[PDB]
């Protein structure tokens, strides 16, 4: 039984203004925002943002067999979205990945998210009645089903 | 020269015994006339408001019709929708009525002329129509109430007796209660334990020589420039909203002050230990009024440039600060930092600064002959040259020079309680007015 | 710049008070022998500082090296604008708890740019059509918005703590 996080050390996110022009215009870094999100097997993005641009971003480079994941009220009525990520991407505030390590298979995590998305969209599911969603507490404190290494 | 005297005027009795209520009417109405003033005689209403647009027409030049006067009438002076409160800052904050008239000009219509004030004309007239009533009128309006009492009627229970129409008498800003023996003063407030003889004022001299009678009074305060400042000059309507009046060693302190930078301009004197001074006034007296004073009557004077009533930080630059906006208009922080403080050195009309000791060191210290330097700079310290030589002033006598270094103690160290610090021998010179 | 002015509880008179500027860290040691002493161990007297926060007059400096890690800790947007967080918070401490909390609109500086960013950008309602784009009244939807949630407001954009 493992927690989530215990996995690998997810990642938060981070944003640069929209006032910089020669951080918004061009670049090769997909931009993954919500609604770029919904699809599965994501290999870019609408936005290639600057490689630069993350001087004043808060972004973390993450890498290339990552699970992406929305936190920001497309939930509270329905199933969550969920991607695999397969190149080095970043993300902003609207959204989060999770990196796992060592102990697994990547797209079990990924499939296990997606059978306990029925539950973990209730595990933290109102934090008041806000554009606010699950928080990082509870989508972090929930404990998984983790079995022998070839039945992964 | 000054408001309050320093020489003993002859106070002889002339009786006239004063368990009468109108011998010491004639005697007061004698020694105002003979003050140089004018009785006239209004046993109505509506005249006394036909003297007004007569007196005011000296003291702006213009010439109303009845048209105009309807207008400025009804609209601005008698206002039936206001009380004591909005006419007491008529009388001390909106003093100017901007006046279209009907030739289509617009024109500011004064109602007491503060710049040059030997143009204000004051009348006196007496009751008409409760008990008996003297009232000094000034330019139309009726300002001074000196209400008379008898010697039955105790100076303590003088006020707590008696605490539209008429509407013209709420212009009243003080009530000079008097018997024939004790007079005291006050301003529109009307409480009974606390705003009894202990919150009224016994008018005196510079020192300590206080003053009961009326004929004596009379000689002192009634002149033209001395009751004309103690109505204009000398009194703040606080925001609370209070009308506060000074004490009168405290408008003798700050004359000796003002009278101190106006000598010493006149003689192209700065950065002398003799241009200095301080005052002792300890406690109980509101501090922040007398310094606020001090520095709103320096900004004005035209000598000078900046005012820095300056303090060392141990609560204070937020605390005095706070009384200053109580008197709620003006006066800008030194607050928070030598970055901002330049800014607040490159604004004007703003000219009272109170900054702390330590952010000025901070900026004499370094950044390289500020611009601000050949400027008439009036310094208002506390803990002065009667508590420290401080390392501050020896920086400031390296620096500066067109400066008037002035100061304020609680307990001055004399010789008497030399344990801390020096005298005043080389700093502030000579000691200006005290109290104790 | 985030400094005190920290001399002494010897002088309670303040004779020529001393003791002037000392940045962070601070030593014991050479701050005492910077400004001496009262033949005994009291000291910082905190009379003035330069801090984007408020401290009292009695604060020891182990405190104040303490609070400065956690303040020079925090991005410049939240430096310049740490008591504004502190109208909403009550501690450096509790801020640092939810420092990852609170977002930043550099881009939004009041309302009716705040609910733009909610619905254009985002789409936090749904979709836009293209002929109701124009037709969406924000003004009331701001007002909810800030009925509902903890949003501050300052000069450089908008700060919204979220939970």
């Amino acid at each position: 039984w493992k927690t989530l996080g215990e996995i690998g050390k997810w990642y938060g996110g981070g944003t640069p203004s929209k006032n910089k022009i020669e951080f918004w215009e061009n670049g090769s870094i997909p931009w993954i925002s919500p609604k770029d999100m919904g699809r599965t097997l994501v290999d870019s993005s609408e936005d290639y943002i600057t490689e630069e641009a993350v001087l004043h971003s808060s972004t973390k480079l993450i890498p290339a067999n990552s699970i992406a994941i929305v936190v920001r009220s497309s939930i509270l009525d329905k199933v969550l979205p969920s991607a695999l990520i397969k190149v080095p991407a970043t993300l902003n505030q609207d959204m989060k990945a999770v990196i796992p390590h060592e102990n697994i298979l990547v797209k079990y995590i990924y499939h296990m998210i997606g059978s306990r998305g029925s539950d973990i969209l209730r595990a933290a599911k109102k934090t008041g009645g806000s554009v606010a969603s699950i928080d990082s507490k509870k989508l972090f404190s929930f404990k998984i089903p983790v079995p022998n290494i070839n039945e992964q | 020269n000054f408001i309050v005297l320093d020489k003993y005027i002859k106070a002889e009795p002339t009786g006239d015994s004063y368990q009468s209520e109108s011998d010491l009417e004639r005697e007061l109405i004698q020694d105002l006339r003979n003050q140089g003033y004018e009785f006239i005689s209004v046993k109505s209403q509506s005249a006394m408001l036909a003297n007004v647009r007569e007196q005011l027409q000296n003291l702006n030049g213009v010439v109303f019709n009845d048209s105009e006067w309807r207008r400025f009438t009804e609209q601005y002076l008698d206002n039936p929708s206001d009380g004591i409160l909005d006419k007491t800052r008529k009388i001390h904050i909106d003093y100017i009525c901007d006046f279209i008239f009907d030739d289509e000009r617009l024109e500011n219509i004064y109602l007491i002329d503060k710049k040059n004030l030997m143009r204000n004309k004051v009348q006196i007239i007496q009751q008409f129509e409760n008990r008996y009533d003297v009232t000094i009128l000034v330019n139309g309006l009726p300002l001074v109430q000196i209400e008379l009492k008898k010697r039955g009627v105790a100076i303590r229970e003088a006020f707590n007796q008696i605490h539209s129409e008429n509407s013209l008498f709420k212009y009243l800003q003080l009530f000079v209660i008097s018997n024939g023996t004790d007079t005291r003063y006050f301003a529109n407030t009307t409480k009974r334990d606390k705003n009894s003889f202990d919150f009224t004022m016994n008018w005196a001299k510079s020192d300590n020589t206080l003053i009961k009678d009326l004929k004596d009074f009379t000689a002192t305060c009634f002149q033209k420039h001395t009751l004309l400042n103690v109505l204009v000059n000398y009194s703040v309507f606080d925001s609370s909203q209070t009308l506060l009046v000074m004490r009168p060693y405290q408008i003798a302190a700050t004359e000796r002050i003002l009278w101190k930078i106006k000598s010493s301009f006149t003689a192209k004197n700065w950065s002398k230990p003799e241009s200095g001074g301080y005052i002792w006034h300890t406690t109980g007296s509101g501090k922040t009024l007398t310094s606020f004073k001090a520095a709103r009557l320096a900004t004005e004077l035209d000598f000078i440039d900046k005012v820095f009533f300056v303090v060392d930080r141990k609560d204070l630059d937020y605390q005095t600060m706070k009384e200053y906006q109580r008197f709620s208009p003006d006066s800008v922080n030194g607050s928070e930092n030598t970055a901002g403080l330049k800014r607040n050195l490159d604004k004007d009309d703003n000219k009272i600064i109170v900054t702390t000791i330590q952010k000025l060191n901070n900026l004499m210290k370094a950044e390289s002959d500020l611009p601000v330097y050949n400027q008439q700079v009036v310094f208002i310290f506390d803990e002065c040259h009667r508590s420290q030589f401080g390392e501050a002033q020896k920086n400031l006598k390296k620096k500066f020079k067109r400066y008037y270094q002035f100061g304020f103690t609680g307990t001055p160290i004399f010789p008497e309680n030399a344990l801390g610090s020096e005298t005043t021998a080389s700093v502030f010179g000579r000691e200006l007015h005290s109290y104790v | 710049d985030m400094q005190v002015y920290i001399a002494n509880l010897g002088k309670y008179n303040e004779g020529e008070l001393v003791g002037a500027w000392f940045t962070f860290p601070i030593d014991f040691e050479e701050v005492k022998e910077k400004i001496g002493l009262n033949d005994e161990y009291e000291e910082y007297a905190i009379h003035d500082y330069e801090l984007p926060f408020t401290v009292d007059e009695y604060t020891s400096i182990g405190e104040l090296n303490r609070l400065w890690e956690m303040v020079s800790e925090l991005p410049e947007e939240l430096q310049s604008e740490l008591s504004a967080l502190l109208t909403h918070f009550s501690s450096i401490e509790e801020l640092s708890e939810h420092q990852e909390d609170i977002i930043i609109h550099s881009d939004c500086d009041d309302m009716y740019d705040v609910a733009r960013y909610y619905i254009e950008e985002t789409g936090a309602l749904g979709e836009v059509p293209a002929s109701l784009q124009n037709y969406i009244d924000y003004q009331a939807y701001g007002r909810d918005l800030d009925l509902s949630g903890t949003f501050i407001s300052t000069n450089h954009g908008i700060f919204e703590i979220v939970y």
